[PDB]
RNA sequence: AAAAUG
RNA sequence: CUUGAGUCUCGUAGAGGGGGGUAGAAUUCCAGGUGUAGCGGUGAAAUGCGUAGAGAUCUGGAGGAAUACCGGUGGCGAAGGCGGCCCCCUGGACGAAGACUGACGCUCAGGUGCGAAAGCGUGGGGAGCAAACAGGAUUAGAUACCCUGGUAGUCCACGCCGUAAACGAUGUCGACUUGGAGGUUGUGCCGGCGUGGCUUCCGGAGCUAACGCGUUAAGUCGACCGCCUGGGGAGUAC
């Protein structure tokens, strides 16, 4: 549910809460869980190579299984739970052998559902299947760019891939981006479309909740010094510069994609 | 005028008799006016319904011009 | 339970794959405690107008009394089967034992 | 609608007969079936606003005969609201 | 309107044909209709007015039935 | 170049121009003529006449390709409808099937709003 | 085609 | 008590509503083939598009919106409104035999709900059309009509708005009072003869300022409600 708060103070009155009653209350399950420590944007030269990361809530990071490869073997969805580490949210599922394990929550999925992946999967939300063994036209998330490496595209809440066309050894896929993209039709993807739509209709309402988030404030390249930033300098408000990154690249529709290997995978850019 | 289906006791026109329902269209394949070829009301609506079953299954063309 | 005229068509180059497909749609049928009141194997026919590029394809008439829930398991099989390039499921008043104009 | 075999049943649990279509006891029962099982259809469709006013006349059909049995009769009136669960 | 000309069919009688064929199916009324959009009140207006003026048609016919002019 | 000897004729008759398309079976254009194109600018563009004139220039300009037989395909309300068809048929051409192919939606796209004149 | 006013 | 009102039984017709799926036609766009100098548009033009190959024609693909014919002073709905086909959920109406309840009815200030189009909010979608806007014409001017383009919007989900010449400019319910021709939908008997429901046209008495209405009354009565009181100012101000 989407629940705006009421205006007590003036930090709370513009925010916004996405509730969600199913998730779990209690702990993380341990097994699957591991340590990640924060970076503050710092690379391993110990400088800042992406402004505005520190700070925020520590977090634990969930093992998510992003292969789904136990095929054959049924698992029922246990619980619904809260992921720090993304936008989506997770599902501990039990297989019917005893071995636990987390997935992506589809849009629907519940406790008691059932799942499962491989060739022979039912075509069904939160079951994983090759590519050439899903109808074209279906929706998907989780898709596998590469056989077995893992999914890495519509990861993010709310988000699938269409499948629109299937040409021998390749499929096409719509991506969330309007890009159209071949992946081999070996690739894995799971059924439905991941859950947690509603995450982009919350409104942080204050400073602090970014901060929270672990995002740190962002200085307009204008307010400062020409030392600082091409934008920096002027008597009062001037600008008069075409808007470039504090590096000089123009930032207003320059493009930026150099990737030769990877351009005959891409049937069409996103527009 | 005068009326096929009266005169047959027809319940149903039946979209799978394609004999009949040819007599109920034009060589565009369009359905022919009541007015035309005399069908009560009743039975001109359940021609309708069948002649576009039909057309589903392609057991009628919708156009000549397919 | 509920009358249902049904009307599928399949790829004419899957037509030796129908006598199978029609035995387990009318086992499902049955083992829903459905009742098979008409079936008939018209064989393949000129279609009146291109489908998926065929010219052709067989027709298979079933009238059967099934439960509604038996009914959507077979529109979802007839869906994802690439055999079956259209199907018409439809209510009946009653059971319709007899026999078509194509037959 | 209520099936015929509901509505045979219910006119045996509340008439006299299976003949006592007519009772005032009857049709409130008939009513309260019907109004009740339509409560998940409009759970679903909740903006299916021309079939929601069949069922606000069979709510009020059903207040103005309750009205007229607890004019009537009370006893057959408490009787009745309680069997079918009603506040009044 | 799918005309075939016919063996020994000179071309006139072939075109008769294909134009009788298109009267029939009436194409050049259906794209005549369909060159500007006809507001739904302007289209049951015009129906209305060509039903009513049908009738009263007929009804001066058959009042005229009865008149004699001279 | 080929030469072809059966070849269908493609009459797109609108009101305003009358454009004459003679194509193989394959629907590879071979040779065209217009109205417009024909000496025929303005009021006399949309006439009977212009499209006559169009269709000899156009029976004309696949003259090399020996052309025998032609399926006439008539798209349009235009004047241009029947004498471009006369006018295939005096060219020695041998008519052999005439169709309207005049698109007709089964409802469709919304047309464009009436004219106030 | 345009075509106001008293 | 059963005649008003209602319940049950069998059946009938329906674009009644909500949800889901799907079919074919067409427009537009994208890719390619053929082909060559025009296309498009108007009262006439021009803007625009086209030798960087358009328009035309053929193939393949994408996508949205609407469902030709049927189709009808045809049907359904309280009104607003509702139109391909299929399924699921669902509202009402009507008819024939009966059986049942036994005045349980009518109307309704306030209240509550529904309520075209446009508009508004959030999130999507966007083919076609098209306020705004731009250009071209026309003209004395032309912030228009006409042309070439084109953005909200039109579409979807959810919420809001609550208004229309939302009209039959005719409140709801009931009774009574000559006819004629039709439409549509039941049903009884035997093409004919009946008998119900809804509906279109004409018309008699009567009514009406007249125009007209005329058994679906604007006739003859009864119940209850809404509303009017010269034109402006004003459905405006506060
Ligand atoms: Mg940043
Ligand atoms: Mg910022
Ligand atoms: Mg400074
Ligand atoms: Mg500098
Ligand atoms: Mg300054
Ligand atoms: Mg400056
Ligand atoms: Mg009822
Ligand atoms: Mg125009
Ligand atoms: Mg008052
Ligand atoms: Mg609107
Ligand atoms: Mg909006
Ligand atoms: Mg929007
Ligand atoms: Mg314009
Ligand atoms: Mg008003
Ligand atoms: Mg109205
Ligand atoms: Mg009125
Ligand atoms: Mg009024
Ligand atoms: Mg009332
Ligand atoms: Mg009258
Ligand atoms: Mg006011």
């Amino acid at each position: 549910a989407v629940v705006k708060c009421k205006p007590t103070s003036p930090g709370r009155r513009h925010v916004v809460k996405v509730v969600n009653p199913e998730l779990h209350k209690g702990k993380p399950f341990a097994p699957l869980l591991e340590k990640n420590s924060k970076s503050g944007g710092r690379n391993n030269n110990g400088r800042i190579t992406t402004r505005h990361i520190g700070g925020g809530h520590k977090q634990a990071y969930r093992i998510v299984d992003f292969k789904r490869n136990k095929d054959g073997i049924p698992a029922v969805v246990e619980r619904l739970e809260y992921d720090p580490n993304r936008s989506a949210n997770i599902a501990l599922v039990l297989y019917k052998d005893g071995e636990r394990r987390y997935i992506l929550a589809p849009k629907g999925l519940k406790a008691g559902d059932q799942i499962q992946s491989g060739v022979d999967a039912a075509i069904k939300p939160g079951n994983t299947l090759p590519m050439r063994n899903i109808p074209v036209g279906s929706t998907v998330h989780n898709v596998e760019m590469k056989p077995g490496k893992g999914g890495q595209l519509a990861r993010s809440a709310g988000t699938y891939v269409q499948i629109v066309a299937r040409d021998g050894a390749y499929v096409t896929l719509r991506l969330r981006s309007g890009e159209m993209r071949k992946v081999e039709a070996d690739c894995r993807a799971t059924l439905g479309e991941v859950g947690n739509a509603e995450h982009m209709l919350r409104v942080l309402g204050k400073a602090g909740a970014a901060r929270w988030r672990g995002v740190r404030p962002t200085v307009r390249g204008t307010a400062m010094n020409p030392v600082d930033h091409p934008h920096g300098g002027g008597e009062g408000r001037n600008f008069g510069k075409h808007p470039v990154t504090p590096w000089g690249v123009q930032t207003k529709g320059k493009k930026t994609r150099s990737n030769k290997r990877t351009d005959k995978f891409i049937v069409r850019r996103r527009s | 005028k005068f009326c096929r289906f009266t005169a047959e006791g027809v319940q149903e026109i039946d979209y799978k008799d394609i004999a009949t329902l040819k007599n109920y269209i034009t060589e565009s394949g369009k359905i022919v006016p009541s007015r035309i070829t005399g069908t009560r009301a009743k039975y001109q609506r359940q021609l309708a319904r069948a002649i576009k079953r039909a057309r589903y299954l392609s057991l009628l063309p919708y156009t000549d011009r397919h | 339970m509920r009358h249902y005229e049904i009307v599928f068509m399949v790829h004419p180059d899957q037509s030796e794959q129908v006598p199978g497909m029609i035995e387990r749609y009318t086992a499902a049928i049955t083992g829903a405690e459905g009742k098979i009141h008409r079936l008939e194997d018209w064989g393949r026919r000129q279609l009146a107008y291109p489908i998926n590029k065929l010219h052709k394809a067989h027709y298979v008439l079933m009238n059967v009394e099934a439960p509604q829930e038996v009914i959507d398991e077979l529109e979802t099989t007839f869906r994802f089967n690439d055999a079956v390039i259209r199907s018409m499921v439809m209510r009946t008043k009653h059971a319709v034992t007899e026999a078509s104009p194509m037959v | 609608s209520l099936s015929t075999e509901a509505t045979a049943k219910i006119v045996s649990e509340f008439g006299r007969d299976a003949n006592d279509t007519g009772s005032t006891e009857v049709q409130v029962a008939l009513l309260t079936a019907q109004i009740n099982h339509l409560q998940g259809h409009f759970a679903e469709h909740k903006k299916d606003h021309h079939s929601r006013r069949g069922l606000l006349r069979m709510v009020s059909q059903r207040r103005k005969l309750l009205d007229y049995l607890k004019r009537k009769d009370v006893a057959r009136y408490t009787q009745l609201i309680e069997r079918l669960g009603l506040r009044r | 309107p799918v005309i075939k000309v016919r063996e020994n069919e000179p071309f006139d009688v072939a075109l008769r044909r294909f134009k009788r064929s298109c009267e029939k199916a009436g194409v050049l009324a259906e794209v005549r209709r369909r060159e500007f959009y006809e507001k739904p009140t302007t289209e049951r207006k015009r129906a209305k007015a060509s039903a009513v003026k049908r009738h009263a048609k007929k009804l001066a016919r058959e009042n005229a039935r009865r008149t004699r002019l001279y | 170049r080929k030469q072809v000897s059966d070849g269908v004729a493609h009459i797109h008759a609108s009101f305003n121009n009358t454009i004459v398309t003679i194509t193989d079976r394959q629907g590879n254009a071979l040779g065209w003529a217009t109205a417009g194109g024909s000496g025929f600018r303005g009021s006399r563009k949309s006439t009977p006449f212009a499209a006559q004139v169009a269709a000899e220039r156009c029976a004309d300009a696949v003259k090399e390709y020996g052309i025998k037989n032609l399926e006439v395909m008539v798209k349009g309300p235009g004047p241009g409808r029947e004498s471009t068809i006369r006018a295939l048929n005096a060219a020695g051409f041998r008519i052999t099937n005439i169709t309207d192919v005049t698109p007709i939606p089964h409802d469709g796209c919304r047309p464009p709003k009436k004219r106030r004149v």
